[PDB]
RNA sequence: UUGAUGUCACGGAACCUUUGUUGUCUUCGACAUGGGUA
RNA sequence: UACCCAUGUCGAAGACAACAAAG
């Protein structure tokens, strides 16, 4: 007979489960196996199905149990009760039987030797090791025995490292499965126990069973008694409209979302308010499916909306990894495999005796996050993001217990200075941190704050280009800083209170100083331990033994509540205290120019609707997060570390070169490298006021058009700053102290640092237009150990030499055309960025600017100032300035044109159409196989219109729309005509033929908002616009005396008059069968771009009932049966019109009208072809770059692959504003009076490139000319015509500055040589009597300024900056030269340059403006745009003309 | 210039040759590995010449057949050029060069439709690899481990299609034979795939030589060896051969000439201690024991010289061999005095001790005896007072003032392990003793031995 | 779902390296439509 | 199947290209 107890396991802590073994690897062969022996198992109901539940081993509790009893005889003298207990036998002679050998030592409480082998009776220890089944532990399994697909449905396996000491770094790792307490906190099992054993050993039982504090991993307490539909959808939307280069985007933007649901009633509408976003209104949309599913029931919980979001990000990213070939992941080639430990299988025990002292000292307190932190764990079934954060299953942030033991054993190998140069397996190491480390306890912990982490995109920068690594991308999930952890440590020894050690390791915590995550090179992970108070407990003592076995030592939720009431405040002094080996170092950056660090994905889901936004953290106040704008501490410490490494050498090579491997220099020395942690550490720098973003408006001008580029037109939002209100960017970062008294290292930190509070190191990102200037940089905290380090009139311009001759009886164009050089000169490598290299000049040009005309600089943000569109100056904090953008473009350009450079900016693949004017053509039909057209033989016209006949009636649908053949009555004498039934009038000379019928609808037509002759003429009342095609009919005649002519005349209700003059249709017949003619593809891109003219047309007939089938109906692609007008060689076709007069496109896109190396470097793909096929190779990029490298633009100002060698700074106003236009408030004298302009439109390249000849090619670079039509436009009047200008939707009013305006700015160049210094000069301050034109309206006579160069500072050293005011004669002298050089006298295009750059003397006005549409049109008598097309323009000699600078175009 | 020698391989390329396909393919890894890892050739903003050709010469070669079957005759092609060439590298060189065969075909071996040759290179470049990890004390890499596996499960994805495949089977065992000498197991299949190999000759691979010396130690027939002895002995590596042969001449009988291959061996013999001549050396010492020849005694003497004429695991099992196979009790000091770096002489034989002899041997020297009873060999066992010092070397750390008890049982341990130290007959009283221990001995206390302290009778002088 | 006279696995920080950065003037005039007459 | 022209209106671009992790 024998006796149940029922035994109760709850955990306090995750514990961790080993991963289910076969029956036949269950051996000690095993070390997988024998690893996980002190963990729970995992049971497979089927050995082929992962499906079962785990348990906890009854030999696992044996053991937990005789360690306790063992302790607990230690302490009590090895008596229970009255009976004495001997030391028991723990040896045995078939030690190769035992899965596992002892390799701790065994604690002595008795002299004395074990029991007898055969005895009468035994002592209750050796009764519970089972000597004399009296003592059965049977497993533990949960309540009822439930069932789950597998160990992945109650756990998620975690990877747990082992760091180096000396390198700080993982030495290798293994895993294990960690199953929440939250969810499975209950174990039950049972011990029988026979009714022999005696009431001592069962006494000892039950004090080792309420003494076992921990067991499986865990501190334990023993007790006996929609969203992949919605991805479909989205993929599906996507498709259909053919936008997947959005996929990623997308996913990114509504992972993003998780956060609330209320981001989807905030997301971003189009530019004019309206829900045409190119994101969320691809489609219902995206935007509506978004708001349908926030509005769902099931998504109202936060979690649940959570989870959707990233569901469905994580379902698109996947999608999106398809597009590209597939999710391939490179994989390590050697030490990705787990290491388990080895133990030592000890032939015998080994005895030590601890002695009766004991007492366990109680810390609890809180560690609360004062820097964001990271924990890494990884999640494999979430490929979204490189790097994720270690969160409980209920979203709530962890800190695991496995990581503060690890830096808990870091800091106290710190303390003693002494490494722990141990291994796995062998008997326990007695060195004094593992002792100490030995009686330790904390517990895992987590918060109760589960927001979503932020990520951070990150990135690598090439330190020879400037740019972005290959492949240098990624995310990164930060948890925001504020999160409070509760903190519990436990320490159990014969000390009377805590080591010193751990003492001094608990105050260096509670100053702050604990760093206990990962990523701390960036500012990760740093507590401090708030509110700490301890006890100690002499557990020696016989009746607070038993106050503590009684309350299972205050464990327990209960207990511990208890227990914090005896709690004394504070931390015990230590004894021996060591000062922290880290040291921190604030940070004062103050910055006079706008700062922007790029999140595009926030700019997504932004309601203000950018590109780019600038990056904001947050913040956990408690249940709240709040958003704080801040620089990143990955981006501070790039900045830094590049500062520091283009200074230094290593053995005569740049730190920037080195590969670091087996290096030792001051680089990997201070900042780490990838086989060792960095000795500095830097923080989140945060603004000291929180500024407003504002938006500034950008657009790329073609550099042949003049006008914005196609598909380029941007914003960003940076955080404003001036010089009047510099932004003041504050912070910290940590240094240890090691370095800190190394002098070497402390030079090298304040040379960077000198180097960057020079404004040589620009922080945040678009530098070269004047973000991120540094006005200055502190450094407190070092003692001045690394701030000690931290510490001729320019010749005028040459007079020009350009002579203009204007005539007053003369008007002359706008704008003129520079015809390039043919020779552009390339190099295949640029001046690298990752030194300062000799020979080559760095520092900082001050420029002055003065308006000579009033200058129109318009500040976009808001376009109602005074629909009429109006605009105010450019200002910033009530402060006139010009962008910094504005100005590198205008001396861009001229840099381009001196230096006969790339058309930097051109829209490569555009292919011109012209319209036809009223042979060659023929009719066809397209063939069933539709690869072919089939020529028809003549042609009549049947009169559709008019009221002869009733051909609509008579017809069929089929008929009409030409599929099926008719048969019709032709006549041919000349009178061309077709009706289907023979008149009564004329019944004679008629010939039935079949054919075809080309119907395309009434579309000829004339419409006008005035009414004309023919409306005029017209009796009685306008008809209203029929409301189908098929009911109109003739009403009027234009010639009413012959009865000729028929038109239609109808008004509509928006007081438009349209007169259709159209009333016969094209009649095919005598089909030719063998005349089947190729259609090649050439000529289906030709008919698909017609098309797509054609249905794209802003002049368009405002009824569709006039407009041709291909427009009406909206026909995007030619199909079978089509009856078109085509010409064709001998065996392709060549050109394809929907109707008798259409458009002829370009047989090739305008690129191919240029020469081949004036086209951008690096530009788009004009070859025929698709390009596509090698999109996942590195080896397109090579078919999209010139062969000979990039010329000297591109050199100097940059392009995609290179970063540029120039930064324009912001130009501000130097004096009180004077303004074109007085205000209508005298008293505010800093707004100026309103002005309207005329109507800016688009440049024609149809007009330079009159025609299809291969003659005519691209004229070159357009140029503005300077003349004084501002004065036209100031009296309210056309600069062409003189009549006074009305406010239109189309035409703007603007706030203009006029002329005498000073601005001034800076321009940072490095690395230039002097010739390329030299000229940039040139082009920047030109020659006295030319000037630059500016801002808007340049064709009107805006925008004429003037620069001049005032000081020059070059960087000799970076410590030392000298005057270089003396050098410009010799840098202007060195780049003529070099121009020279390219080019030996043949400086035709720099005269033409200086032509157009040329500004009239005194009393001399140039005429200068647009021809009107026709003579009609202008008062003075001028020849309009129809008469300049046939007399002085011809298409003959139009680009001559236009190449010649100041050739009139009139001569009145 | 990367580009430019991608655009010198675009110039003449031919897609039915192989050598033009290997040529571009090794070009274009070249680049996007330049590309990669941001070096100076970055700075090259330059394109290719001919566009409209370049493009349709790169569209044809990233077709999927052709670029994968390139891809696995560049890989065969370095990894030739490795075998030959590895003896001129360095260990950075090798290494390098090893794992750039590895990415370049890694990409592609993870497809079912990867060919064999693919895999054999990869799997070949994996066992190379981890050979060059030197066993440094007694833990063995756990890189080397990972590669001998992973070069295994390649090799078992062909051998589950083709049982009988030539070059994978020799591979595949050729990592489970590094694995047994790293420490782990054989693996689950080793008996069949060593069977699968008796059909089957010499690639004249030196590795193919102790594949099928393992076979006659299995199956115990004699059916290979003759084609063993049979052998060229022009080659390089005269010495790994030599200790094949003497091997097969054992199970053959041939006494005679095991003595010669074995002296041979042993006279030449590379410097380098990390070579596993060194370790199949010892190992042929042990079978020799373990199978009871007499003939051990007289190599392992020879052996050891060699040793001394020129860290290695096995370095101290040399020397323990060395000790037990001479039968000179004064030739057996110099030989524990090399490894310390009336006088006793303490040795600390942990080959002896692992067999349940006595390990530990004490050499006392008397000069005034006769010669022949001049040299006394004392043997004891240390394992059980190894233990004792174990139990107060962690009590006077554990629990100071406790370990008195301790110490006095460790005294009284040394006098009961060591009966051969108040005995008048093996040391006379009244003399100095001078101690030289080996091993754990020298943190013992010799001096205060008790039964009776030992400095009551003899006076103790220590050199380390 | 373990045997038992022997489990330091609280014997092991997922740790270390990486700048959301490069390139771009809020700019600008001639086009759109397809027939009619003989 | 040879000639003839007629009408006077209207905004465009609104991001694009690269990197999408590698050691
Ligand atoms: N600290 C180090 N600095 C430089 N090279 C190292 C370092 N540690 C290892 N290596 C080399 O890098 C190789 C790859 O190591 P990884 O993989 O951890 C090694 O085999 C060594 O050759
Ligand atoms: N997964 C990886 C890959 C590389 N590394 C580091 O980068 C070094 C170079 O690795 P590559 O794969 O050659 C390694 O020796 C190691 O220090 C790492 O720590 N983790
Ligand atoms: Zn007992
Ligand atoms: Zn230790
Ligand atoms: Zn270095
Ligand atoms: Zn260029």
């Amino acid at each position: 007979m024998t006796t149940t107890m029922k035994i109760s396991i709850e955990f306090l802590e995750p514990f961790r489960m080993t991963k289910w073994q076969e029956s036949t690897r269950r051996n000690k062969n095993n070390k997988e196996f024998v690893r996980g022996q002190a963990f729970a198992r995992w049971h497979r109901n089927k050995k082929d199905n992962t499906k079962g539940r785990p348990y906890i081993t009854g030999t696992l509790l044996r053991s937990a149990v005789i360690r306790s009893a063992e302790n607990l005889l230690t302490l009590s003298d090895g008596k229970i009760s009255e009976k004495t207990c001997c030391p028991g036998k723990f040896d045995t002679e078939d030690k190769d039987r035992l899965l596992q050998l002892r390799q701790r030592s065994t604690l002595r409480w008795t002299d004395k030797n074990p029991c007898p082998d055969n005895a009468e009776t035994y002592c209750p220890f050796c009764e519970l090791l089972g000597r004399s089944f009296r003592i059965h532990f049977g497993n533990l399994s949960l309540p009822g025995k439930p069932d789950f697909d597998g160990p992945k449905a109650i756990g998620s396996q975690r990877v747990l490292n082992r760091v180096d000491f000396k390198s700080g770094k993982a030495h290798d790792f293994f895993k294990a499965y960690e199953v929440d307490h939250t969810r499975f906190p209950r174990f039950e099992g049972e011990i029988t126990i026979d009714n022999k054993v005696s009431a001592e050993a069962r006494k000892l039982l039950c004090d080792s069973l309420k003494f076992t504090d921990r067991l499986c991993g865990a501190l334990c307490v023993i007790r006996f008694d929609l969203a992949e539909k919605t991805a479909e959808q989205i993929i599906s939307i996507l498709d259909d409209n053919k936008k997947t280069e959005y996929t990623r985007l997308l996913a990114d933007a509504i992972r993003s979302l998780r956060r609330s649901s209320k981001l989807v009633a905030g997301l971003p509408k189009d530019h004019d308010g309206k829900d045409d976003h190119y994101l969320w209104d691809i489609g219902v949309t995206i935007r509506q499916i978004l708001t349908t599913s926030a509005d769902t029931k099931e998504l109202k919980n936060a979690g649940k909306w959570r989870e959707f979001c990233e569901k469905l990000g994580e379902a698109l990213y996947l999608k999106s990894k398809d597009m590209s070939g597939g999710l391939k992941i490179t994989r390590r080639i050697l030490g990705d495999a787990e290491f388990h430990g080895k133990p030592d299988r000890l032939e015998k025990s080994r005895s030590v005796s601890i002695g009766s002292v004991l007492k366990e000292t109680v810390v609890c307190g809180e560690l609360v996050a004062k820097t964001p932190f990271f924990f890494g764990a990884i999640d494999e079934d979430a490929k979204q993001t490189d790097l994720q954060v270690l969160l409980t299953p209920d979203n709530k942030y962890r800190l695991p217990r496995s990581a503060v033991r690890g830096i808990l054993r870091r800091d106290l190998q710190t303390y003693f200075d002494s490494p722990c140069n141990a291994e796995l397996g062998g008997r326990p190491c007695m060195c004094k941190t593992c002792r100490i480390m030995r009686g330790i306890t904390v517990m895992d912990a987590r918060s109760e704050y589960n927001a979503p982490p932020e990520i951070r995109h990150r990135t690598r920068i090439n330190p020879f280009t400037g740019t972005v690594a290959e492949g240098a991308l990624f995310n990164m999930e930060v948890a925001p800083e504020g999160i409070v952890f509760p903190f519990q440590l436990r320490y159990r020894g014969s000390e009377d209170g805590l080591p010193d050690a751990l003492k001094t390791v608990l105050k260096w915590w509670a100053e702050g100083q604990a760093f206990m995550s990962g990523a701390a090179s960036t500012g990760k992970g740093r507590f401090r331990m708030e509110n700490a108070k301890y006890e100690t407990l002499d557990l020696s003592d016989e009746n607070q033994r038993n106050d503590y076995l009684k309350n299972w030592g205050w464990r327990d939720e209960k207990g511990l509540e208890e227990l914090k009431k005896r709690l004394n405040s504070g931390l015990p002094e230590p004894g021996n205290y060591r000062d922290p080996k880290w040291h921190e170092i604030n940070v004062s950056i103050e910055m006079a120019s706008p700062f922007i660090n790029g999140d595009p994905i926030r700019a997504a889901v932004d309601k203000r609707g950018t590109d780019v936004v600038t990056f904001v953290k947050y913040k956990a106040e408690g249940e709240e997060a709040k958003p704080v704008c801040a620089y990143k501490a990955e981006s501070f410490r790039g900045v830094i570390r590049s500062a520091v490494a283009r200074i230094h050498m290593e053995d005569g090579v740049p730190l920037t070169e080195l590969t670091h491997s087996d290096c030792e220099c001051l680089l990997c020395q201070i900042f780490g490298s990838e086989y060792e942690a960095g000795k500095i550490r830097f923080e989140d720098l945060v603004f000291e006021s929180d500024p407003e973003p504002v938006t500034f408006d950008h657009v790329a001008i073609d550099r042949f058009t003049g006008g914005a580029a196609d598909k380029k037109k941007f914003d960003d939002s940076p955080l404003p700053g001036s010089p009047a209100r510099p932004l003041m960017l504050k912070g910290s970062f940590w240094i240890r102290r090691d370095v800190l008294e190394d002098e070497e290292y402390c030079k090298a930190l304040g040379k960077a640092l000198a180097d960057v509070n020079n404004g040589l190191y620009p922080l945040g990102g678009k530098s070269a237009i004047g973000y991120g200037q540094v006005k200055s940089l502190g450094i407190k905290g070092d003692d001045k150990r690394i701030s000690r380090l931290m510490n001729v009139a320019v010749p005028e311009k040459p007079k020009t030499d350009a002579e203009v001759r204007i005539e007053a009886e003369k008007v002359y164009y706008p704008h003129y055309f520079v015809e390039p050089h043919k020779k552009v000169e390339r190099e295949e490598k640029p001046c690298g960025h990752q030194k300062f290299h000799e020979g080559r000049l760095t520092g900082k040009i001050r420029c002055k600017l003065i308006t000579k005309t009033p200058l129109i600089v318009p500040d976009t943000s808001n376009d109602d100032f005074f629909y009429h569109k109006s605009y105010a100056f450019f200002r910033l904090h009530k402060q006139i300035m010009i962008p910094g953008s504005e100005l590198r473009g205008m001396v861009s350009s001229v840099y381009e044109t001196v230096t006969n450079s790339c058309f930097r900016i051109f829209d490569e693949t555009k292919r011109l159409s012209w319209r036809m004017d009223a042979q060659d053509f023929l009719p066809g039909r397209v063939t069933a196989d539709g690869k072919h057209i089939q020529k028809f033989s003549e042609t009549a016209r049947v009169p559709f219109y008019d009221k002869t006949q009733k051909h609509f009636d008579i017809l069929d649908e089929q008929e009409i729309a030409g599929e099926k053949p008719v048969r019709m009555w032709v006549k041919r004498f000349r009178y061309q005509k077709a009706f289907q039934e023979i008149p009564e009038n004329d019944p004679d000379g008629w010939e039935c033929k079949e054919g075809y019928l080309h119907v395309v609808g009434p579309s000829k037509v004339e419409f006008s908002d005035k009414k004309g002759d023919v409306i005029n003429n017209f009796q009685g009342t306008l008809p209203s616009v029929p409301n189908d095609w098929k009911t109109i009919r003739t009403n009027d005649f234009k010639n009413r005396k012959r009865k000729n002519e028929p038109v239609f005349c109808c008004e509509d209700d928006k007081g438009n008059y349209y007169t259709m003059a159209k009333y016969c249709e094209t009649f095919f017949f005598d089909l030719k069968e063998n005349e089947e003619y190729e259609i090649p593809e050439k000529a289906r891109i030709k008919y698909k771009e017609l098309l797509r003219v054609y249905n794209n047309n802003p002049q368009a007939v405002p009824e569709s009932v006039f407009q041709s089938r291909v427009a009406r109906e909206n026909v995007e692609k030619l199909k079978s049966g089509d009856l078109v007008y085509f010409k064709h060689n001998e065996k392709y076709v060549e050109d394809i019109v929907p109707v008798r007069i259409s458009r002829t496109v370009d047989d090739r896109m305008i690129g191919k009208r240029m020469s081949a190396d004036l086209r951008p470097c690096h530009g788009d793909w004009v070859e025929d072809g698709d390009l596509s096929a090698l999109n996942a190779y590195p080896e397109k990029r090579l078919l999209l770059r010139h062969p000979k490298g990039l010329c000297p633009a591109c050199r100097l100002f940059g392009t995609g692959s290179y970063k540029g060698r120039v930064r324009f700074g912001f130009a501000s106003l130097e004096n009180d504003p004077e303004w074109l236009i007085p205000g209508k408030n005298p008293g505010d004298p800093f707004h100026g009076g309103p002005v309207m302009l005329s109507l800016l439109e688009r440049p024609r390249p149809t007009w330079s490139i009159p025609g299809s000849d291969n003659k005519f090619k691209v004229p070159g670079r357009k140029f503005y000319v300077h003349h004084h039509a501002w004065k036209t436009i100031k009296d309210g009047n056309h600069p062409t015509t003189g009549k006074a200008i009305e406010q239109s939707p189309n035409n703007r009013t603007v706030e203009a500055l006029a002329g005498g305006n000073s601005f001034s700015f800076e321009i940072a160049f490095e690395n230039l040589k002097e010739w390329e210094l030299g000229l940039l000069i040139h082009s920047l301050q030109l020659e006295k009597g030319l000037a630059h034109k500016l801002g808007m309206a340049k064709s009107m006579g805006f925008g004429s300024v003037e620069i001049d160069v005032e000081s020059v500072r070059l960087r000799k050293d970076w410590k030392q900056w000298r005057n270089g005011n003396s050098e410009i004669p010799n840098w202007l002298g060195k780049g003529f030269a070099k121009l020279k050089e390219w080019f030996r006298d043949e400086l035709d295009f720099i005269e033409n340059l200086k032509k157009l750059l040329w500004f009239p003397e005194g009393d001399q006005a140039p005429r200068v403006c647009y021809p009107m549409l026709r003579k009609k049109d202008d008062p003075n008598g001028n020849s309009g745009y129809e008469e300049l097309k046939d007399g002085e323009f011809k298409k003959e000699d139009r680009q001559k003309k236009l190449t010649t600078p100041w050739t009139p175009w009139a001569s009145s | 210039n990367p580009i430019r020698d991608i655009q010198d391989r675009l110039k003449t390329a031919k897609f039915d040759n192989k050598d033009d396909m290997m040529n571009l393919a090794s070009s274009l890894y070249k680049y996007e590995k330049q590309l990669m890892d941001s070096s100076e050739a970055t700075l090259c903003q330059q394109g290719l010449s001919n566009r409209p050709n370049s493009f349709s010469q790169l569209s044809q070669f990233r077709d999927s057949d052709i670029q994968s079957k390139a891809g696995g005759q560049t890989g065969k092609f370095w990894q030739n050029e490795y075998e030959a060439c590895k003896n001129f590298q360095t260990h950075k060189e090798r290494r390098e060069t090893l794992e750039q065969i590895i990415r370049f075909l890694q990409n592609g071996a993870e497809e079912k439709d990867a060919d064999d040759l693919l895999l054999k290179t990869l799997a070949r470049a994996y066992f190379h690899r981890g050979l060059l990890y030197r066993p440094k004390g007694f833990s063995v890499p756990a890189r080397k481990v990972e590669a001998m596996k992973k070069a295994i499960a390649y090799c078992e994805i062909i051998l589950d299609k083709n049982e009988e495949e030539s070059e994978a089977l020799r591979i595949w065992l050729y990592a489970a034979m590094e694995l047994r000498r790293c420490g782990e197991e054989y693996p689950e299949n080793f008996a069949e795939k060593l069977f699968y190999l008796a059909n089957d000759g010499f690639i004249s691979e030196l590795y193919d030589i102790r594949l099928f010396l393992e076979y006659t130690e299995r199956e115990e027939d004699n059916n290979f060896l003759d084609m063993i002895l049979q052998e060229n002995q022009d080659r390089e590596r005269l010495f790994e051969l030599c200790l094949y042969k003497a091997r097969a001449c054992f199970h053959l009988n041939q006494l005679n000439d095991v003595r010669i291959y074995g002296e041979s061996a042993i006279d030449n013999a590379p410097g380098a201690f990390a070579d596993p001549f060194w370790d199949e050396l010892v190992e042929f010492i042990r079978m020799l024991r373990n199978k009871k020849s007499e003939l051990w005694k007289e190599i392992a003497i020879k052996a050891w010289d060699k040793c001394r004429e020129k860290y290695w695991a096995r370095q101290r099992e040399l020397y323990d061999l060395a000790f037990m196979a001479q039968d000179g009790i004064e030739k057996k000091t110099r030989i524990a005095d090399s490894l310390k770096s009336i006088a006793v002489h303490f040795y600390l034989n942990e080959l002896e001790s692992h067999e349940g002899g006595k390990g530990g041997h004490a050499l006392i020297y008397d000069p005034q005896k006769a010669e022949k009873d001049q040299w006394q060999d004392k043997s004891f066992d240390y394992k059980e007072l190894h233990r004792k010092f174990l139990e107060w070397q962690e009590n006077y750390i554990l629990n100071e003032e406790g370990s008195a008890d301790f110490l006095v049982t460790l005294c009284r341990e040394i006098e009961k392990a060591m009966p051969f130290l108040f005995k008048s007959e093996v040391i006379p009283e009244d003399r100095p003793v001078l101690w030289i221990p080996h091993g754990f001995l020298h943190r013992l206390p010799l001096h205060a031995a008790m039964k009776e302290i030992f400095w009551e009778r003899h006076a103790s002088r220590y050199l380390p």
